[PDB]
């Protein structure tokens, strides 16, 4: 049968944040101190999950081509046969006519008469100089919207533009970019 | 000090002889105005016959 | 144990909680950590979505919310929408604003259907502008999801949403054909479980959406996985998962199929009448 | 702040803020000195006893007691009121004849 | 201003001007020496006590000590009104015979 450490301490109670902590005691090289996380996040309990490895990004009738502006709703990966799903206009739009789309016992639709009819123009967001008066989110068919370059120098061109539902046309790139 | 401050104010004022002579044992009984660091050493002894 | 006293002394503990909320509001409205020596946006949109919570059960003051919300409309709302806060690789600047950005909204949006006002309003379509416009490039996971669900608490059907929406999805990661579990990874190629919050906000993004068959994999990977858990702040991410899964049971009591239709005529009787169960 | 009174960890169980330490310089704890200043003689019995009571604790600022024979710096505890490093000595020798 | 009166970070608690240096000079701290002035000598009891109050506080400008065996700049606190390095040394001796 021919310093040391000595044991280590009992948990402390778990703090209000994470830090908590266990002590040892040299009664010697090494620590004294070890603090680590405790939360208890998980409340759910359901069994003990089996995982995998590695996984990847991506490995009746299939998903139809919408109509212009799209928005399909619930979107899927497929539909069954005889289901019938129904499309909605995008803003700013409405649904006029038929729409719906039913799966054929083929995979091509029935694609009946809709089309979109825009109510509402939208906000531009052509640059951040403006601070657009009027400044709302949608403005209705008849409404003239005036763009400024504050405070000083300005932008040529058209300074007042109303929507009449013709699909706006303004520059994207280069819209005002108001120079001195 | 603030130790000797906080004694003399928790100090009673009505002739206490019972606390005064523990603080007398326990902060002597007067203090040094001036001394000497130091040392010193002496041997004596005696002889009869 | 009896439901009554249970939900007593829940309410017993929110009011325990509004009085705590209350003891961490300053003098200058604003809502700080650590005695109101710098003020934080960042708190100050949690304690706004705690706030928000507790307008639907008991009370909350208006004038105290309202002036609450200028003052970060005045002081940190950026002209260009962003979000900034005091209390304290270029690009990881703008991710950082941009996911403060995405939090104000969130905060905003909770803190706006009790006290509606034009400004807040303004607020809101400038940050949702700001938002819409620089969500273009692929950034991060985390922050995609996050500007997925701030935006889709306001506008559900914006055309840079759906391209968003999209963006999302086509980031997704799922298990198995058909997917069984779906959730979103933040870092490409890699407490140590950091894509749960994304992952929590892509399913709040969902729910936003009301698609059962998108969302119920989600609920798959939340109910049991390598999390164990395994999530941050906390409760950034903790309040967030309650959240999905109370919003998953009440889309779940949504479809019920109770409805009873009674078909009629303008000037005349009615022709028939429809009683719709789920058998 | 750095401040043991009760046990190890006990009193520095949790600590929200930073852990301020009570002194910067450099003291060295009082090793195998009169630390254990408690004792408990019996005036029937025998030898001295060990310490009946707690002599590690100290109040506040540290009290410094640069002295002794080389240059250290020791610490004296709150319940020890002085201390010193007096190396006194004496001796007597005596003798007789009848 | 760098004077140490209550504790270590006590005084100094909260500094929002520059930590302005009361002396630019090097000047040792007065280590071991008459440092601990305060003595309470018992005239029934025995040898000196420790010191009965602070020796540690220091009012304005340094009083510069220089003076000492070696080329040492030494601190006197302000309750000490003065020390001198002075080394006196004297002895006798006697005898007799009957």
């Amino acid at each position: 049968n021919c310093g040391q450490w000595g044991c280590w301490s009992s948990w402390s109670t778990c703090d209000a944040t994470y830090k908590r902590s266990r002590t040892r005691e040299c009664n010697c090289e090494g620590e004294k101190r070890q603090e680590e996380d405790c939360t208890f996040s998980i409340m759910e309990n359901n069994g003990q999950p089996c995982i995998n490895d590695d996984e990847e990004m991506k490995e009746g009738c299939p998903q139809p081509v919408p109509p212009e502006n799209g928005f399909i709703r619930n979107e899927k990966q497929l539909y069954l046969v005889g289901e019938d799903v129904e499309i909605s206009c995008l803003t700013g739009f409405e649904t006029v006519g038929y729409q719906y789309f039913r799966c054929l016992p083929d995979g091509t639709w029935r694609q009946g008469d809709v089309e979109c009819q825009r109510t509402e123009c939208i906000k531009p967001v052509v640059q951040e100089v403006l601070t657009i008066t009027p400044f709302q989110r949608l403005y209705r068919i008849g409404e003239s919207i005036e763009l400024t370059c504050p405070k000083g120098f300005v932008v040529a061109g058209p300074s007042r533009y109303t929507c009449q539902g013709n699909s706006w046309t303004p520059p994207i790139s280069n819209s005002l970019t108001c120079e001195k | 000090t603030t130790t000797f401050v906080d004694d003399i104010k928790a100090l009673p004022t009505t002739y206490e002889k019972g606390e005064y002579f523990a603080f007398l044992e326990t902060y002597g009984t007067h203090y040094s105005s001036s001394g000497s660091l130091g040392g010193l050493y002496e041997l004596i002894y005696v002889l009869d016959k | 144990s009896d439901p009554l006293i249970e939900k007593q002394k829940l309410k017993k503990k929110l009011k325990e909680g509004m009085l705590s909320i209350m003891s961490y509001r300053n003098a200058d409205y604003s809502y700080s950590v650590w005695k109101g020596g710098s003020a934080s946006t960042w708190l100050t949109a949690f304690a706004l979505r705690v706030l928000g919570q507790v307008n639907k059960y008991v009370e909350q003051n208006q004038n105290s919310i309202c002036n609450s919300l200028l003052w970060l409309v005045e002081n940190y709302q950026l002209d260009n929408g962003s979000f900034k806060e005091n209390s304290q690789l270029p690009v990881e600047a703008r991710e950082n604003s941009l996911y403060l950005t995405a939090f104000t909204v969130i905060g905003i949006r909770k803190a706006f259907d009790i006290c509606p006002l034009v400004k807040i309003d303004t607020a809101l379509i400038k940050a949702d502008n700001f938002l819409l416009e620089n969500t273009l490039p692929a950034q991060s996971t985390f922050t995609l999801a996050i500007s997925a669900y701030a935006l889709s608490l306001g506008d559900k059907t914006h055309p840079q949403f759906r391209s968003i929406v999209s963006a999302l999805k086509r980031e997704a990661l799922v298990k198995g054909n058909p997917p069984i579990y779906r959730f979103w990874k933040d870092n490409l190629q890699h407490g140590t479980a950091r894509m749960v919050e994304t992952t929590a906000y892509a399913l709040l993004t969902s729910l936003n959406l009301k698609d059962i068959n998108y969302v119920n994999p989600v609920i798959k990977w939340l109910s049991e996985e390598q999390r164990y858990g395994g999530g941050f702040y906390s409760t950034q991410d903790t309040i967030n998962a309650i959240e999905g899964l109370t919003e998953y049971s009440l889309l779940v009591k949504q479809l019920r199929l109770s409805m009873d239709i009674d078909v009629s005529y303008k000037h005349k009787g009615a022709l028939h009448n429809y009683k719709m169960t789920d058998k | 702040n750095g401040d043991n009174d009760c046990g190890d960890f006990s009193d520095e169980d949790d600590c929200e803020s930073e852990p301020r330490p009570p002194c910067r310089d450099r003291v060295v704890e009082e090793s195998e000195l009169a630390r254990t200043a408690g004792y408990g003689i019996n005036i029937l019995g025998m030898d001295p006893l060990s310490t009946p009571f707690d002599n590690e604790f100290y109040n506040g600022l540290c009290n410094r007691d640069r002295d002794g024979n080389t240059l250290t710096y020791y610490r004296r505890p709150w319940n020890v009121a002085s201390l010193i490093y007096e190396t006194k000595g004496e001796k007597n020798f005596r003798t007789e004849h009848y």
